[PDB]
DNA sequence: AGCCCCCTCACAGACGAGTGCCCCGCACTTGGA
DNA sequence: TCCAAGTGCGGGGCACTCGTCTGTGAGGGGGCT
């Protein structure tokens, strides 16, 4: 219809100076983009460092295996028991490649399953990968990529020095069976002349390896199993060392934390998707204006306070927790001063920012103390790890919950020796957390000066229960008033401008990360009044079938009530009874409903339809 | 093949008929499914069993021997135990 | 939306509101630029036709950058055409190789050398006619992974994510937006992916001997309510309609090619009923 | 309650004192 | 010791129940000679029958179906080029002891529905 | 009173000849050097 | 006296294509407790 859409071409090029940041200077000089980029770079470097420290032990074991095979017929292979998330783990092999080019120990070729449909293509990919790895470390066509040229090249170059030939198979399950068996027989035929080491990337278990390898193929295999750590362990490591770290100013809420952990633990064991979801949360939080650039460290917070414009005051006054700051003051002159004059609030702001930072630091410290107090208990109602206690104490007031009363019941029944051991371990862990990580942080001396005399009061309570039944309730109420009531408040008991740090917008993130096409199609095919906001298409119930609806909705509500095989003529008569041109409208609506995959035409039968839903 | 008159067989049917004997054999008592599956693969690669041309344990097959060759194999085998020779004749 | 299993086992103001919907969707474009800058891609999954929305995003925003519009609803496009277009028309590096994954490796290697040359591509109907295989989605997911190539795409089918595994869904860094318009599918259904009058029109073009042969077939079909070749051959040789066997075989071959006779081994059935054939027979009296 | 209505209500309440 | 997500475990035992049962036996159980063949709508119906949680049909669930296919825990016995149209057939290729292990670590007894 | 079991017939798959098309090597070669 | 890269053209790999062939899933038809 349009001059852009044609009947011959499928692609259209708009090349403007192509040879062989999208945003300009307007967005990059704004402070919120710089603080977002800085926070995301910090968090990404931290999670990358944690992944390297997780992988380095079995990486060193693989390098020791390859070098021990080099210091030495069947070929030595090494099944690397990785998880079900293969594109989460491929960078693992990448790091191993650099280690094999650290000591000049071996030559690395990565055989992907997509480039190995046949045996001929797999052999060409292997020889081309080894030769171009040689050409990259220090062009032939793919027609002359055979094992004869590889043996001539290896006799020409590396005989004078043994350099191993490592063949990495990252996706072992996705390979063809016959191509894999012929490739293993080819690599086992050439041993003695070319030193081959084979590693694998098996995801499921070793039973798949022993099932897909026959008797004659496994007769020439000397495999050794290596096990990498699991994906929920990596989730708990990332969630306890990065997202609950006190040195970042951006805090997630309880709802978004539960939503992201639900996506991980229920749908896919991918650290990559969790990281991109947290990045989208960080982006949608920081892109709320230049006033949201204050969610950083304290000196830069004071600088951005002294940098703010006029509308930033009017967008930090729109927060729903700013009104508990206004209504709770009995003054009037201060109300006039902070509502309009745009500078009295600019002077009152840094005390509120410092109160928010102190509240989050003391929240993390009291959460560490509470999870050491609760984790040693049997049956663990409040949660074993730190993250479920984080969700349960941010989502509501924890003392009003029945699970805290169940924890108090199961905790108050305990004898004095295990009780004093638990509280001594709790004080040791809390002071260890206070001096090992809190002290090098900015504005961390004030948090230690708040918590530590209270902790010494708890220590005198521990000595008082050492020298002593009725002191136990005194110690428990002292825990409740000194740790849980003042420093473990819910999100509604927060400091008044905590929306600058806590990200609570969950609906837009939930609808822009989790994708529901079928829900939108079903909603727009039941009632278009949800979308068009028209005043003749409204429905009290979603099956009333009002005649002035859009044309696809009537056809949907007509075939929705019938059975599997839909006759077309009574369909057309029903559409003519609800509402030349009407036959063309019915033909267009049937074509639109077939294009979306809701019905289809029958092949054995003429003038009927088969519906594809249920 | 003698009972079903040259019908196609499987790994599960032959393994069930073998485990009906192995539980009372008193010399092949505790052999798993893995070693029997590897022995079935060893029969499959020497072309004493041919495919009818799905998983490997449910693919149909054909016996590529006459019965006189098996009857002579029972006579020329060295150190054949008594239970296997009793099971072969009946 | 939670579907139930039981159904499987037992088996004007509209234009003003549409323009308001389109303006409220056109308010999203700098947010889409800020999302596309940070590594994500854009996916639209609404009800109506999203051709005009992506065309408006290309016109009003990306009127200077490199843009590869891919009409995925085209019924005869290939992955070779798109990859050869990226290889030769943007990069100017000759034709791509015939194996497509080597072409994607070539595109990755030539895009690694040139930073800050951002290529956009706007796939209308990512689940189109010739994009429903797994290989095309694997190639598109390898193309969308590159930090220079940015991707906008539309989704229309209801069974689309059945062919995206976790690798293709972590490669596609999608951001699912609900651009539900109410425009009808006028461009996606006009292509090739979606009697008696033709009989009279072809019959008015035949010669008189073809008229006699077709009327003999019609008379046998209306008498016996499919005829073998020998009865038609004798009925045509009695009335001097054909000279030999190959003349009648060429007439029946032209009948099969113009879709008037159905031959099944060699019985000849006209695929119509008796009432329309009876009115067609009395039309020639 | 909207922001502008509550703002005008607090401003009229505090300007009267 | 093979770690799977929750809904991937439920999809795997629903594919086992679809392959180990006849088509005519599904109407008596869910209304409230190897493995048989089934289509994806049968798998989704059995999953939503045995789930008793009633979650929505998002992208991640059908992505879990596709990555169970690509993990060689399911297969494509036929079709496999019209997967979106619905004429593609699946086939579950696991045993009984892994199904019972998954049902023990979840809490869903598979010995009732057989 | 809806349900239980065979029939069968055009899709599904294979397959097999077989034939045309497109990439690719490769000498030509030529105006230039 | 030669020569660097376009280039013109043959040849082989591959992909469609027409015909054959056979299982077969579900719509259809005949009996049922």
């Amino acid at each position: 219809m349009d001059p852009t859409i044609s009947v011959s071409k499928g692609c259209f090029v708009y090349k403007n100076g192509a040879t062989r940041s999208l945003l300009g200077k307007e967005v990059v000089q704004q402070p919120f983009y710089e603080e977002y980029r800085k926070a995301w770079n910090q968090i990404n470097d931290h999670i990358a460092d944690l992944q390297h420290r997780s992988y380095a032990r079995t990486l060193e074991q693989l390098v020791d295996f390859v070098v021990g095979q080099a210091e030495r017929e069947v070929l030595p292979t090494a099944a690397l028991l990785t998880g079900i998330n293969q594109p989460d783990h491929l960078s693992q092999f990448t790091a191993l490649t650099q280690r094999l080019h650290a000591q000049r120990a071996a030559m690395v070729c990565v055989l992907q399953s997509r480039d190995c449909a046949t045996l001929k293509a797999a052999v060409e990919t292997l020889v081309f990968g080894l030769v171009e790895d040689n050409a990259e470390v220090e062009r032939l066509r793919r027609s002359q990529c055979t094992m004869k040229q590889l043996k001539s090249w290896y006799t020409n170059n590396f005989d004078s020095e043994r350099r191993q030939l490592v063949v990495i198979l990252p996706d072992f399950e996705c390979f063809n069976a016959s191509v894999l068996q012929d490739l293993i027989l080819i690599l086992s035929a050439h041993c003695g002349s070319l030193p081959f080491v084979l590693v694998l990337g098996v995801a499921t278990a070793m039973t798949a390896v022993h099932g897909t390898l026959p008797y004659h193929v496994s007769s020439k295999i000397r495999l050794r199993v290596f096990q990498t750590q699991a994906a929920p362990t990596g989730l708990n490591e990332v969630l306890d060392k990065v997202l609950l770290s006190p040195k970042y100013a951006f805090h997630l809420s309880g709802k978004t934390f539960k939503f992201l952990t639900h996506i991980f633990l229920y749908y896919d064991f991918s650290i990559h998707g969790f990281i991109q979801g947290f990045k989208y949360c960080l982006m949608e939080h920081f892109f709320g204006g230049n006033a949201f650039a204050l969610c950083t460290d304290y000196s830069k917070a004071l600088g951005r306070i002294k940098q703010l414009t006029h509308e930033d005051m009017e967008t930090i006054r729109r927060l729903p927790s700013f009104r508990p700051y206004v209504e709770q003051i009995n003054d009037c002159k201060r109300i006039i001063a902070v509502l309009t004059d745009d500078d009295y609030l600019k002077k009152k702001l840094p005390q509120l920012l410092r109160d928010c930072l102190l509240h989050f630091l003391l929240f993390r410290c009291s959460l560490e103390f509470l999870t050491e107090l609760v984790g040693d208990l049997p049956r663990c109602p409040l949660g074993k790890l730190r993250r479920e206690l984080y969700v349960n104490c941010l989502n509501r007031a924890i003392i009003s919950t029945p699970e805290y009363k169940e924890c108090l019941q199961m905790l108050s029944f305990l004898s004095k020796d295990e009780f004093v051991a638990k509280v001594n371990r709790a004080l040791e862990r809390t002071e260890q957390f206070l001096v090992e990580e809190i002290a090098p942080l900015e504005l961390g001396e004030a948090c230690t000066a708040v918590l530590r005399p209270k902790l010494e009061a708890i220590r005198l309570a521990v000595d008082e229960v050492v020298k002593a039944g009725r002191a136990l309730q005194k110690t428990l109420q002292l825990i409740e008033t000194q740790i849980v009531q003042d420093h473990l408040r819910a999100l509604q008991d927060a400091p008044p401008i905590h929306e600058l740090f806590v990200f609570s917008d969950i609906a837009t993130v939930r609808r822009n990360i989790i994708g529901a096409p079928r829900a939108a199609l079903h909603t727009a095919l039941n009632n278009p009044h949800f979308y068009m906001q028209c005043k003749c298409c409204e429905l009290q119930d979603q099956s009333l079938l009002v005649g002035t609806l859009p044309d696809l909705s009537v056809v949907y509500k007509l075939h929705l009530e019938c059975g599997r095989m839909i006759n077309l003529f009574d369909w057309l008569q029903a559409f003519r009874s609800v509402v030349p041109q009407i036959q063309a409208r019915f033909t267009r609506a049937v074509a639109e409903l077939q294009f979306l995959g809701y019905i289809k035409m029958s092949k054995r039968k003429t003038d009927h339809a088969t519906r594809l839903t249920w | 093949s003698q009972i079903y008159d040259r019908d196609s067989f499987n790994f599960e049917i032959i393994y069930a008929r073998f485990s009906k004997f192995a539980k009372v054999s008193t010399t092949m008592q505790a052999v798993e499914r893995s070693i029997v599956l590897k022995a079935f693969e060893h029969l499959r690669i020497a072309e004493l069993i041919m495919p009818l041309t799905v998983q490997k344990e449910f693919e149909m097959h054909k016996l590529a021997l006459t019965y006189s060759q098996i009857h002579h194999c029972m006579q020329r085998y060295q150190a054949l135990p008594t239970e296997v020779a009793q099971w072969a004749q009946s | 939306f939670v579907p139930e299993s039981d159904g499987y086992f037992h088996s004007a103001e509209h234009e003003g509101s549409i323009n308001a919907i389109m303006e409220e969707y056109r308010s999203y474009f700098p947010k889409w630029m800020c999302i596309l800058n940070e590594g994500f891609n854009i996916l639209l999954y609404g009800l109506g036709s999203k051709h005009q929305l992506l065309q408006s995003f290309h016109r009003e925003v990306l009127h200077k950058q490199t843009v590869l519009v891919v009409n995925g609803f085209f019924p005869s496009l290939t992955i070779k055409d798109m990859l050869d277009s990226i290889t030769s028309d943007i990069l100017d590096a000759g034709i791509s190789p015939a194996n497509p994954h080597e072409a994607v490796d070539m595109i990755e290697e030539e895009f690694a050398l040139i930073p800050e040359t951002h290529l956009f591509l706007i796939v209308h109907n990512l689940d189109g006619a010739m994009l429903r295989n797994v290989k095309a989605q694997a190639i598109l997911s390898r193309l969308a992974r590159i930090p220079n190539i940015h991707l906008l795409a539309s989704i229309d089918h209801i069974n689309t994510p059945l062919l995206w595994d976790q690798g293709k869904l972590c490669s596609f860094n999608f951001s699912w937006w609900d651009c539900t318009t109410m425009l009808p599918y006028t461009n996606e259904t006009a292509f090739e992916n979606s009697a008696l009058s033709s009989m009279r029109s072809v019959f008015s073009s035949l010669t008189t001997n073809s008229r006699g042969i077709y009327m003999l077939i019609v008379k046998y079909q209306l008498k016996n309510k499919g005829m073998p070749f020998r009865d038609l051959y004798s009925s045509c040789r009695e009335a001097f309609l054909v000279s030999s066997d190959l003349a009648l075989r060429a007439q029946l071959t032209e009948f099969l090619d113009h879709k008037l006779v159905k031959s099944k081994r060699e019985q000849l059935t006209i695929p119509i009923d008796g009432a329309l054939l009876q009115q067609f027979l009395e039309e020639q009296e | 309650e909207d922001y502008e209505i509550w703002k005008a209500r607090m401003l009229a309440k505090a300007q009267a004192k | 010791s093979l770690e799977l997500p929750y809904y991937a475990k439920f999809l795997l035992i629903a594919a086992f129940l679809a392959s180990h049962n006849a088509a005519k036996q599904d109407k008596r159980l869910f209304v409230k000679l190897g493995p048989k063949s089934f289509s994806i709508d049968r798998l989704l119906a059995i999953f939503y029958a045995i789930l008793e949680e009633k979650v929505g049909l998002t992208c991640n669930l059908l992505s879990q179906i596709s990555t169970l296919v690509h993990l060689n825990l399911l297969s494509f016995v036929s079709g496999e080029q019209n997967i979106m149209e619905g004429s593609a057939r699946l086939q579950c290729t696991i045993g009984l002891e892994f199904v019972l292990q998954i049902g023990k670590v979840v809490g869903f007894n598979v010995r009732q529905y057989l």
